[PDB]
């Protein structure tokens, strides 16, 4: 492939460099339309800019935490972090979010990796070996109420059991209700006067509940869960302007008030170098 | 039972590896795809669309006005604007090109810089745009500027002029984050003759300026952008 | 003697002529078309009023003055009250449509000024409150009036800051969306053909707008000496290939 | 070799090697030739 | 010894994975199969059999009577019953259809709603059943109701009427657990003319109503049902 | 008008059955042409024959 | 590839792709045609 062809002096009536940008086109002008060039080859394919590659590496999408401790006398397991749920999202930690929102609709399978590490912040004789249970709870399933409910039987709901310190990995097909996930949605769920704007089920990817299977030892053990997400089989439509201001909320476009100028001011003139 | 040996790296999680995994939802049938206009396949497809450069960066809070390069009637010989070409920083940085370049470590290729004139139709002007390849200082006067890559632009019916910064380089890749060894030059613009307004007309006229990449362009070695960060996880 | 410059669009019982055009944009290089069976889901036969809905409606005019910040209309909202297009809209459960948008602004060879005319698929607005404040329904359904970016923040309304496109992105990059400029010195109209863009084959026309049309002054209007300091901008829009499905009782929507 | 039955479980896809910027860079209705005048 | 590397996920137990295992009972011979009528292969086979809907839900303890929709002689213009179509909740919820739908997250397809009349043979009646697609309110009077999907039913020799709720939807799947965006409409029924009893006869007559799915139907993404739970393990 | 002026007018034909339009909104919903004043000096609007009965009276 | 000798040790079975609701939806002795009267 040639990156530049050889081209010499020109004295024409045919001027490729004068255009009318009002038309909305970006005319494909090249170095050889306005200087004299020599042949050179590309030596490159643009492999690593493919959208499959761009969205295809694992990104941290969620960090939560649960603890193993005596539940005796706990009136609210959920509240003691005896167990914890997470409604899956890709817009809570901003790194991956800005990447996805370069597109309007996106379609892909997900590969999740879940790393779990334990901490024992206060005096323990040892490090126990805990098994985590991660249950995938689709909308309409009974939700766990205690850390050892009938729910955890999970007879119809996919669940994975792995050890703290290890990693669990499985992949879920594209679960969207429509043909693509909406990265944006300028609508409501119905014509209600007060219903929420922008947040939609069109994006919904399920939800996940974590708990330790082990009963309690004498000390307490903090287990912190990190969920990583990798898109595989990516398809993206309609590019948009990149995110400039900071994010404030999952699912709305809102930016913070009295934010700071995002364009760097010159130290000098327009004329400055 | 077949005998095996495990190598160094067993059990590691590399966020960039690509392997098979069990599906959690065995046998599930995804929604059919329907047709949607606009599919993107490569980021190289989109960095060829031009977008506006806030060249007039001199303000103090972001404003629509930093997209406008002003022009003065009757000045002769003088300089319209100047900038270095660190596409990952400075004026370029918020443009779509600048914004994508920042997802990669290295770039190579030609850039297309165009200026669209917005003055009254009955006015006229001749400007010179000059690209100064690495190695010399930003030009200080047109004489200096005109000895490097340049285009005399004659403002006419055809409203825009497309200047190309041809890839001039020893090393075949440059860093997107500004680096010296790897630096690309300067871009300046001067009156060639001068802007002239018709009667009954007055004041400043402005040029809009765009940037996009030539088909020439290469970007490689993906990394994280300095353009976005956060202090606590967001919630709904 | 054909110029890129003169054009005629006849759609239904209405025709537009421009003698100073700058080509026309067809979003994503695709022209509006009906919904194919292979893409269909709802089993209902659809209704295609054709020429009674696919004609040109001219919205009320705006006034560009030196202080203007820009205006924003949503589709199909802007047309919610135009003739039979609108009736069909409130009466069927689902509908689908593409449009021809023609924005008009003429001046003289002594004026200067340049408007950006852009179509943004799925333009989800931001609340000026920040945090996770929502933007109430009424605020994103201005009707033919559209939203005036130089009007004041209101409560439950969107933010109207132009350097941020009403969503946290910079004005400068709107050029990645199908768009066309109106530069008084060149141009006097802008025309964009919009194919139907959605993640579902057909949708509700009232709970979801699928494009915002935005007209934004970028190079300020500058009139000749002792000229009146303003120009009107007119927007005329025509639904094209419209289909309605799931007819019934007639939606009642807030406000 | 796929070891698993479902398609979601396969590795990353392989390069589009599609690439056609014209839907984004030249969505004009009447074709523009480089070198010919923009507005006739 | 062949060199290997283990990946992330090694040692995990995913309740949904499908692999080989050693048999604990090597060489055991299972009892021969004999023929048994009734084999089921798909849950889609059984949700097409219709079952009764406790439409008359207004009681206070479960009774045979909530299966009976009453009809009054001589009323004109008035409404016989109304319900939304959240097949995973409310009247539908205990029906076989409702009961299976609850094992899945998403459903799509047409529903078949039929009414069998049980009044004396010498009586007569004309009813209108109306399906109102998402987007409008439950109809408030027949005029409103008759502008959407409807069937005038004439009570005759043929005892049952089968109304179909054709799949009317933007999005190709809806949630089985009630959700707004995803909601399906309303179903109402009104006197078209009115029930008329023969002489020597009196009181209320009832309609029985059934629900089953059309062959159209799709259910996907299995999950756990809210319809059953427990607090301690059972024993013998 | 002078050659250096410009204007955009809408001409509308309203078929029998409605009143003479009272504002452009009303007018623009019937047969109409947006005329852009240019180099080409004249605009030709056609009142297409819209009628139930195939002849009308001249009086 | 089965690694084990016994049939119980193989993975899950593969979709019936049988599907015939008529034993449940139309177990009538004399065949009913849709469109013809139910009771003659």
């Amino acid at each position: 492939t040639v990156a530049s062809i050889s081209s010499g002096p020109k004295h024409t009536q045919k001027v490729p460099i004068l255009t009318a940008n009002e038309t909305g086109a970006t005319m494909p002008v090249l170095p050889s339309d306005s200087i004299e060039t020599r042949t050179t080859y590309m030596h490159f394919n643009g492999s690593e800019t493919d959208v499959e590659c761009f969205l295809g590496r694992a990104a941290c999408v969620h960090v939560t935490e649960i603890q193993n401790k005596d539940a005796t006398g706990i009136d609210n397991h959920r509240e003691a972090k005896l167990f914890n749920d997470w409604k899956i999202n890709l817009s809570s930690l901003v790194q991956l979010r800005k990447k996805l929102e370069l597109f309007t609709y996106v379609r892909f399978d997900s590969e999740y990796t879940i790393l779990a590490t334990a901490s024992q912040p206060d005096s323990a004789n040892y490090s126990s070996n805990l098994v985590v249970q991660a249950m995938y709870v689709p909308p309409g399933a009974p939700n766990p109420k205690e850390w050892d409910d009938y729910t955890w039987q999970s007879a119809s709901n996919p669940s994975v059991f792995f050890k703290v310190g290890d990693t669990s990995r499985f992949s879920l097909p594209y679960v969207g209700l429509a043909s693509a996930y909406n990265c944006f949605y300028d609508g409501y769920s119905h014509d209600d006067a007060e219903t929420q704007y922008g947040i939609t089920v069109l994006n919904h990817m399920g939800s996940m509940a974590f708990r330790i299977v082990n009963e309690h030892d004498e000390h307490k053990t903090l287990v912190k869960i990190r969920v990583y997400h990798r898109a595989k089989h990516v398809e993206a439509w309609i590019p948009r302007a990149p995110r400039a201001l900071p994010y404030t909320s999952i699912g709305r476009t809102n930016y913070p008030k009295n934010t700071e100028p995002v364009i760097k001011k010159r130290k000098g003139d327009i004329k400055s170098y | 039972g077949l005998p095996t040996t495990t190598l160094p790296g067993s059990g590691q999680f590399l966020t960039t590896d690509d392997r098979q995994s069990p599906s959690a939802l065995p046998n599930y049938e995804p929604t059919p795809r329907i047709h949607i206009p606009g599919k993107v396949h490569n980021l190289l497809e989109i960095i060829q669309v031009d977008t506006l450069i806030p060249m007039n960066n001199t303000h103090t809070k972001d404003e629509v006005n930093s997209y406008l390069i002003p022009l003065n009637a009757n000045r002769q010989n003088e300089q319209v604007f100047g900038t270095n070409l660190f596409i990952g920083d400075g004026v370029f940085k918020t443009t779509l090109l600048g914004e994508i370049v920042q997802y990669y470590t290295h770039w190579s290729g030609s850039l297309r810089f165009s200026l669209m004139y917005t003055g009254p139709a009955l006015s006229s002007a001749k400007l010179i745009l000059a690209y100064t390849p690495p190695g010399a200082r930003g030009p200080q006067d047109r004489r200096e500027a005109m000895l490097g890559t340049h285009v005399v632009w004659d403002i006419g019916l055809q409203s825009t002029i497309v200047m190309t910064i041809p890839w001039t380089s020893g090393v075949q890749f440059r860093y997107t984050d500004p680096d010296t060894y790897t630096s690309a030059g300067f871009l300046s613009c001067w009156y060639q003759t001068s802007l002239i307004l018709p009667p009954e007309t007055t004041g400043q006229v402005y040029l809009l300026s765009f940037i996009s990449a030539c088909p020439d362009f290469k970007l490689r070695l993906m990394k994280d952008t300095q353009t976005i960060s956060q202090t606590v996880a967001l919630t709904e | 003697g054909y110029s890129d410059r003169v054009q005629q669009i006849t759609l239904g019982n209405s025709t537009i002529t421009t003698q100073e055009a700058a080509n026309a944009v067809v979003c994503y290089a695709e022209w509006p078309e009906y919904l194919p069976d292979v893409d269909a889901s709802d089993v209902n036969k659809t209704s295609k009023p054709d020429t009674s809905v696919c004609r040109f409606y001219t919205l009320d005019s705006k006034t560009w003055t030196t202080g203007s910040k820009g205006w924003c209309w949503k589709l199909p909202d802007a047309l919610k009250d135009m003739g039979v297009f609108g009736q069909n809209m409130f009466f069927h459960s689902l509908g689908r449509s593409g449009y021809t948008v023609h924005v008009q602004c003429n001046a003289t060879k002594f004026h200067s000024g340049c408007l950006l005319v852009v179509v943004i698929p799925e333009h989800q607005l931001a609340s000026h409150e920040g945090g996770n404040v929502s933007v109430k329904y009424t605020f994103t359904h201005p009707g033919e009036r559209g939203i005036d970016l130089s009007s004041a923040n209101e409560v439950g309304g969107p933010v109207k800051d132009v350097l941020y496109n009403m969503n946290g992105t910079l004005l400068g990059n709107l050029l990645i969306f199908p768009h066309q400029f109106i530069n008084l010195r060149t141009n006097n109209t802008a025309t964009i053909v919009i194919p139907y863009i959605n993640s579902v084959p057909i949708d509700s026309m009232t709970r979801h707008n699928n494009v915002s049309l935005m007209v934004i002054p970028i190079a300020p209007l500058t009139v000749p000496t002792g000229a009146t300091p303003s120009l009107p901008i007119t927007v005329t829009i025509a639904p094209m290939c419209t289909e309605f499905s799931g007819i019934r009782s007639k939606s009642i929507v807030p406000q | 070799i796929n070891y698993y039955k479902d398609a979601a479980s396969t590795s990353s896809a392989g390069q589009s090697l599609s690439m056609d910027p014209s839907k984004f860079t030249e969505p004009v209705k009447d074709l523009m030739l480089k070198g010919a005048p923009a507005l006739n």
